[PDB]
């Protein structure tokens, strides 16, 4: 236990005993990327796998010599704050040390010659952060693993609807990192034709015949031989026992001197089984049975003579008395067979294209790239560099082992290029495949996707980029002049850092993770899509991807998954599913001995799940490990089914397995619908906290880890006391057990203030720590943006009651009182960006000044000279927050104008209102006024204030921390000087500046003391290094696109209320929208007096079968009456030693609880302060699977002085008569969504039209209207409505002489329809003109 | 044929159930930004501009 | 009807991705509360559907 | 221009090997020995104009050409 625990105890109702606890929500992003970044030259792993499979290179004929040794990844120029603000990729230069060796012409092995070994700057890989977040060009943004094809081999069937009366085809592709698809796509005729990259069928043989193989070589390597023989010229078989087996008999099958069978007889076991016990050795065969069995030898004539039979011939009977006139007596053929072996290599070998090995290698080069009549050399290149080649093909012994653990192999360890023997197994395994011998896997099996993760991926981008730059360096290298020509200019970074920076933000995986929650990070991280290059699209997919299998079981989560079209394509990973060194999914799972489990972790691969037994951790399990009702229900092979006791060897750890980190925070799933779960957490993902995080009611018991692994809260690297907390930072003093000599024992948390997410919400590291309290290792000492005590706080509790008011509550929808906003309860900051940028065009740079024209003094009465407004301006929606006017060209007036400024003062020169103003409906104050400038510009008074602004908190903060950190580490010296001696007048009454010179007699304390002097000399350093850092960061000139004269960018931070129309949604996916703010005088109210907050709508649980929210509403009805005991004790003040009685009876009311904690331990401040914090609600836990029954939550409302029923007899607020029913009302802890109204209400009205095709346009940040779509033209034409289809095609949108003449007619009152021709139809006339057709109107 | 139009709203829905079947709710600054023309015809037939 | 009898009893059959049913349908209901195991045999045609 | 553009390209790339830092217009200005506002002015016509059907958005259902402002601009006060 520790110290952050005692305040909110999170009661849990775990009736299993967890033995692994949770593990890192980072796995796969950060252990990832620290395999891809770390010094591993063991293992070739990460950026060293890429680097060791393209690096050593050489030149032409032995000439030069490329190699990397001694690679280093320099210093990260930038910190997380300032690219963040300014918009840089985060990155450092990863400066490798290439050494370019020049062979010597004489000696046959060149050692040295000239040894270029200069460090040469290769590419801007970004950094991953300690959140796991990579900002490139200022947005925050988070890559998603990739859930791909596996490499190796992968075995599909069909689902029919590709060839008529049956006949199934069973096809097989080969998946390699890069490079082209060996597939084995089947033929309703059977000949298994060979297709490349989605290009014509091929027939099988074309890429057989080119491994030097010839006819009799490849048939004798996928078949057994049948030896028949002709003794003294009589017809005989050499029968092997494999070959005749479940076969009919078409002769009198028997032996050499005793009849076995009969023509046209079953050949059951029996006949077999006498036989194998009789005899086998010679059975003589009619000429018939061979007639149909082809041969398999290129049988010739012995003694002069070609080829009489070649390969796969035909035999007949007179070809049979040719092969008995010459040849030999052992014959062999082809074994022929239905079920057993099929003679399909046969079909595919009497429709060859060609035979030779030239020709066949050519009957591909035409295949692949048709047009082209190759060489034998050209075509032999490209069959080497398309299937045997390094720089195309590579599987890295992750493939292969899926190859050899899918083709029943045992080898581990294979070279990524694919040998001659590797297409002899997986035809063997095709043939076997299409004869029903052998399970087939299926797409929706998870051993078949692997997790391509953000280092693997990353890997793969930098690796292409090697490619690239190889093809650059191949013909760099090989022009001669190579004594001026050291590595660094050899080496281009335009190509590697555009493939780096084209991944990073501009693919399909890179998206804006919402900074919103840290909820929404941990489920963005572990988030598992399939879209870009290598998995499929939204658009081609099917129902196989999105639905899920039993071996999604603890792996791939099937909760968390967005609702629109890639409803099963964008997955999520589950908490305790971590990745593995081949790249697979794992669950960890305890190991059962006979039926005693223990409580060690062994994780198992999906595809060696399939031959277990897993049982689940719902099972009844007692304290030393056995299973209590002696019958459990266990999964195996991917079904389900009862199972014995000693049958099960693994068990399942924890009962929230199956679920993701966003789906484990989703409390009573056990009594929850799948379907508004999936929603739910989605809307969970996309939920925003409020001004003040209150604190989780109803939790389950991951509250506790999420804020500590999500890496926005202040983490705990070194655990200590409290020493002085500010609102911006927190210092605590590090004890003596993890205090290191190196350091100065302090441990300053530089906490982020209110920065903009991607979002346009606001992230805020509030400090939740009191003064002077010991926080341990891991714990908490800031939560953040919507965390409370390292709680998930993700909204905010309250009463919610599950009843009809005045029809409010219609379809599902939100009915709040005053108090939401009354008590600021859902307000939100919200900080948005909107920079105001200054082109330079032709006409005149763009100037900040304050003289604007048509426009009020009043509007630029909170502007300075330089308009820009000051810090905490209070702006309203429609004012100019900064004026950024532009030099306009003398635009040619109209004559009305002229004689306007003819007669008045008005003389509008080339000054132009065109500052960008505040969007109309957002209110707010600005908290940050950003200003960034081109070099050799000059700056005004309010960039030099702003940057001056900017070094004071750089030199008055990091000051403060030196100051700090210096009286830390002259505490540590006094502590020293206190252990080895005491004087209390020289040391202490002595000035602090000459404790460094000072010292006792010699000794490690004083060594240490010596120690800790240089340290602070290394610290005085390292703060005017620090401060010279900060002189070349802050006032550097900012290298921002070019053509611009100066970027001022503000930061608008609204309170957004909980307006009518927001959006916001509980635990359980009964979202809605705010229908009206309600006095709270009409809002319903209990017995007790208290009004309740929220109306909800309870028609939307029986069709959506969320019953788990109603669970939910009475344990929280029972935590808030605990909750108002613990207030109605505490306001008296009447004794202390009850409490610790009472929340003690409280936390025990189960079978049995996972934490048997117990308040007598505590102190009485500890107790009082939890008690306190019980105040605002009673936190309790409760798991997904494993969560409380309805009668402990009947024993928690019988504990909290309510009704056992858990509907509480209500009182009306508008009518104030009691209904006839009691109502259902409680806590629901409801969320703040990110679809707010001022983010939603968004109109139109002649703004901002198009160039294109004279069009409004789209979004509210472009201000654009909503599209009005071709199925509401077909329904407003299904109405019959012609006038106003003729406006909303014609006159409102399309016309440009027409819209301006609707305009005019409707400012002026004329209401009238004045069509005409629209400018967007003869855009399509005009188009159609020039595509070469001849159109005109009658 | 499926074409963006002006004096088109996106605005999410909410519940008026003190209204009759004809009525439906709007806001007033989506009603002020949205029928800009109306608004300036009215207040120049009315003398109030 | 089915909503209810799903609710209050016991589930009827779900959806196998093949196209089957599973041999074992879920014995609790929701308000005794579904296993993992039977969460996931309850999502599977959820998610299908 | 194209050849001194290709030059400044080249310089750029130079630095970039020579630094590991992003290149700024004063080094590659005073290395080509031109004044650094020709060296902006140059740097400004960078590349080729972004076409109108790349994927701005999440998805392929809203491209370019959607965001757009008029230049020829009919304002409530212009009409």
């Amino acid at each position: 236990y520790s110290y952050t625990e005692k305040k909110r105890i999170r009661k849990d109702f775990g009736k299993r005993p967890q033995v692994l606890d949770v593990p890192y929500l980072l796995s796969i992003q950060l252990d990832s990327f620290q395999k891809f970044i770390e010094q591993d030259p063991e293992g070739q792993y990460g950026l060293e796998a890429a680097f060791r499979s393209v690096f050593p290179i050489q030149s032409y004929s032995g000439n030069s010599e490329l190699q990397y040794v001694s690679y280093r990844l320099g210093e990260p120029v930038f910190d997380v704050q300032e690219c963040q603000i300014r918009g840089v990729t985060y990155s450092a230069p990863l400066r490798v040390k290439l050494r370019l060796v020049i062979y010597e012409r004489e000696a046959p092995e060149g050692t040295v010659k000239d040894i270029k070994e200069q460090e040469v700057y290769m590419g801007e890989i970004p950094l991953m952060t300690d959140n796991g977040t990579f900002v490139i060009n200022g947005t925050e943004r988070v890559i998603v693993s990739q859930l791909h094809r596996s490499p190796g081999v992968f075995f599909d069937s069909d689902k029919g609807k590709t060839h008529s009366s049956g006949k199934v085809l069973y096809n097989a592709r080969i998946i390699p990192y890069r490079g082209s698809w060996l597939d084995f796509e089947f033929d309703p005729k059977d000949n298994l034709f060979v297709r490349i990259d989605r290009r014509r069928k091929l027939p099988a043989t074309i890429i057989l015949r080119a491994l030097n193989y010839t006819t009799e070589q490849i048939l004798d390597l996928f078949f057994e031989k049948v030896i028949f023989e002709i003794r003294d010229n009589k017809l005989q078989m050499e029968l092997v026992p494999e070959r005749l087996r479940g076969e009919t008999a078409s002769f009198d099958i028997e032996a050499n001197g005793k009849v076995y069978v009969e023509k046209g007889r079953r050949i059951t076991a029996r006949h077999i089984r006498q036989l194998e016990k009789d005899d086998v050795k010679l059975i003589e065969v009619p000429v018939e049975y061979i007639a149909g069995k082809v041969v398999a030898k290129d049988y010739i004539d012995e003694s002069t003579g070609e080829l009489i039979c070649a390969a796969n011939m035909e035999l007949s009977l007179d070809l049979l008395a040719k092969l008995s006139q010459s040849g030999h007596k052992r014959i062999e053929t082809l074994f022929t067979n239905d079920l057993d072996h099929g003679p399909y290599i046969s079909e595919t070998l009497r429709v060859d294209p060609t035979n030779d090995r030239l020709s066949a290698l050519v009957e591909i080069y035409r295949m692949m790239r048709p047009g082209e009549p190759p060489t034998r050399e050209a075509a032999e290149s490209l069959f080497e560099n398309l299937f045997f080649s390094e720089d195309r093909y590579d599987l890295s012994a992750v493939g292969r082992m899926k190859f050899n653990r899918s083709l029943l192999r045992e080898e581990i360890e294979g070279s990524g290029i694919l040998s001659k023997d590797d297409i002899i197994d997986v035809m063997k395994k095709l043939i076997d495949i299409r004869n029903g011998k052998g399970e087939v896997d299926d797409i929706d099996h998870l051993g078949n996707r692997r997790i391509r993760s953000v280092g693997e991926m990353a890997e793969n981008q930098f690796r292409v980029g090697l490619v690239r730059v190889e093809r650059a360096v191949k013909e760099r290298l090989s022009l001669g002049d190579l004594d001026t020509l050291m590595p660094q200019d050899m080496i281009n970074a335009k190509p590697i850092s555009a493939a780096v920076k084209e991944f990073f933000g501009s693919s399909q995986l890179s998206q804006f993770m919402d900074q919103n929650n840290p909820l929404s990070e941990i489920t963005h991280k572990r988030r598992i899509s399939a879209l870009g290059p290598g998995g499929l699209t939204r658009e081609r997919a099917g129902f196989e991807v999105r639905d899920v299998h039993p071996t999604h079981y603890g792996r791939v989560c099937p909760i968390e998954t967005p609702e629109g079209p890639n409803i099963g394509l964008i997955n999520s990973l589950s908490v305790y599913a971590q990745t593995n060194e081949y790249g697979f999914l794992e669950t960890p799972y305890r190991k059962v001995t006979d039926g005693v489990v223990t409580d060690e972790i062994h994780y198992l691969s999906a595809i060696e799940e399939g031959n277990y037994v897993i049982a689940q951790a719902n099972s009844n399990l007692d304290e030393e490990g056995h299973f209590v009702e002696d019958l459990v229900t266990c999964r195996s092979k991917g079904e389900s089914s009862l199972f014995s006791r000693d049958q099960v060897d693994y068990m399942d750890v924890s009962t929230q397995q199956v679920v993701s980190v966003g789906a484990s925070l989703i409390p009573f799933l056990e009594h929850d619908d799948a379907n508004r779960a999936l929603m739910g957490a989605n809307m969970q993902r996309q939920a925003v906290p409020t001004l003040r995080a209150d604190k989780p009611l109803v939790g389950t018991g991951m509250e506790r880890a999420v804020a500590v692994d999500s890496g926005v809260t202040a983490v705990a690297k070194r655990g200590g006391v409290v020493q002085y907390v500010d609102a911006s930072r927190i210092v605590i003093k590090v004890n003596e057990d993890e205090m290191y000599p190196g350091e100065a024992g302090i441990d300053i948390y530089n906490l982020t203030k209110y920065t903009r997410s991607n979002q346009n919400t606001c992230i805020n590291q509030m400090p939740c720590v009191s003064l002077g309290e010991p926080v341990e290792r891991g714990d908490v000492l800031a939560d953040g943006p919507s965390t409370d005590l390292g709680e998930l706080a993700l909204g905010q509790n309250m009463r919610v009651a599950f009843m009809p008011w005045n029809g409010y509550n219609f379809e599902d929808s939100i009915l709040v009182s005053e108090r939401v906003v009354q008590e600021d309860r859902f307000t939100t900051i919200h900080i948005q960006e909107l920079a105001c940028v200054s082109r330079d065009t032709k006409l005149g740079p763009e100037e900040i000044t304050a003289d604007i024209p048509n426009v009020g003094e009043a509007a630029l009465s909170k502007l300075d000279e330089s308009g820009i407004v000051y810090i905490g301006a209070e702006v309203t929606g429609g004012d100019i927050l900064v004026g950024k006017v532009t030099p306009k060209g003398e635009t040619q007036l109209t004559p009305e104008e002229k004689l306007l400024r003819a007669i008045f003062g008005e003389k509008a020169s080339d000054v132009k209102d065109s500052s960008l103003r505040v969007p109309n409906g957002v209110s707010g104050t600005v908290i940050d006024v950003q200003v960034f400038t081109r070099d050799g510009v000059e700056k005004d008074k309010r960039a030099l204030e702003i940057e001056e602004m900017q070094l004071k908190q750089a030199k008055k903060d990091l000051s403060e921390e030196l100051q700090i950190l210096e009286a830390g580490l002259f505490s540590r010296i006094r502590a020293v000087l206190v252990a080895g001696g005491v004087e209390a007048e020289k040391l202490d009454k002595l000035p602090r500046d000459r404790w460094l010179e000072l010292g006792l007699t010699d000794e490690e304390k004083q060594n240490q003391l010596e120690q800790l002097a240089e340290q602070y000399d290394e610290l005085k350093h390292e703060f005017e290094k620090k401060l010279e850092a900060k002189r070349r960061k802050i006032t550097q000139g900012d290298d921002l696109a070019p053509g611009v004269l100066k970027i001022v960018k503000v930061y608008l931070a609204v309170k957004r209320r909980i307006q009518p129309g927001d959006k916001m949604a509980g635990r359980h996916g009964n979202k809605g929208v705010i229908s009206k703010i309600n006095p709270i005088e009409d809002m319903p109210y209990d017995e007790n007096g208290t009004p309740v907050d929220i109306v909800l709508n309870p028609l939307g649980v029986p069709s959506r079968m969320n019953i788990g929210q109603i669970l939910e509403t009475h344990l929280g009805m029972a935590a808030k009456g605990i909750g108002d005991k613990i207030n109605a004790m505490l306001k008296q003040q009447q004794e202390v030693a009850k409490l610790r009685e009472f929340i003690q009876r409280a936390y025990d009311l189960g079978a049995d609880v996972r934490q048997k904690v117990d308040l007598s331990t505590f102190s009485d401040e500890e107790v009082m302060r939890l008690a306190e914090n019980l105040r605002k609600g009673m936190p309790i836990a409760t798991p997904v699977f494993d969560g409380a029954k309805e009668a402990e939550i009947k024993e928690l409302l019988k504990l909290g002085d309510l009704p056992t029923s858990g509907q509480i007899r209500l009182y009306d607020g508008r009518t104030g008569e009691q209904f006839e029913r009691p109502v259902t009302v409680g806590y629901m802890y409801m969320l703040k969504l990110n679809h707010l109204v001022d983010d939603k209400m968004h109109a139109r009205s002649t703004g901002s039209y198009s160039l294109v095709t004279q069009q409004p346009l789209g979004g509210k940040a472009q201000f654009g209207g909503q599209r009005f779509g071709e199925m509401e033209v077909w329904a407003l034409e299904a109405y019959g409505a012609a006038y106003t289809l003729q406006e909303m095609l014609t006159v409102k949108s399309d016309d440009v002489n027409g819209r301006t003449k609707m305009y005019k007619n409707i400012v002026d009152g004329n209401h009238q329809m004045e069509p005409g021709m629209p400018e967007s139809f003869n855009v399509l006339l005009k188009e159609i003109r020039s595509l070469g057709i001849n159109i005109e109107l009658e | 044929l499926g074409k963006r139009v002006d004096y088109s709203g996106r605005s999410v829905i909410t519940v008026g159930p003190y209204l009759r079947l004809h009525q439906c709710g709007l806001p007033k600054k989506m009603a002020l930004e949205l029928f800009k023309p109306f608004i300036y015809g009215k207040l120049e037939l009315r003398g109030l501009a | 009807a089915a909503q209810i009898r799903q609710l209050a009893g016991m589930r009827g059959l779900m959806a196998k991705p093949d196209g089957s049913i599973i041999e074992t349908p879920i014995t609790a209901n929701f308000r005794e509360g579904l296993n993992v195991l039977q969460y996931f045999i309850s999502t599977h045609g959820a998610r299908k559907g | 221009m194209i050849e001194t553009i290709n030059k400044l390209n080249r310089i750029s790339r130079q630095m970039l090997q020579e630094m590991g830092r992003e290149p700024t217009p004063e080094e590659l200005a005073e290395r080509m020995l031109m004044p650094e506002d020709k060296i902006r002015k140059v740097l400004k016509i960078a590349k080729e104009p972004i076409s109108m059907e790349t994927p701005i958005g999440d998805d392929e259902d809203s491209h370019l050409g959607d965001f757009i402002e008029d230049t020829t601009l009919e304002l409530p006060l212009d009409s």
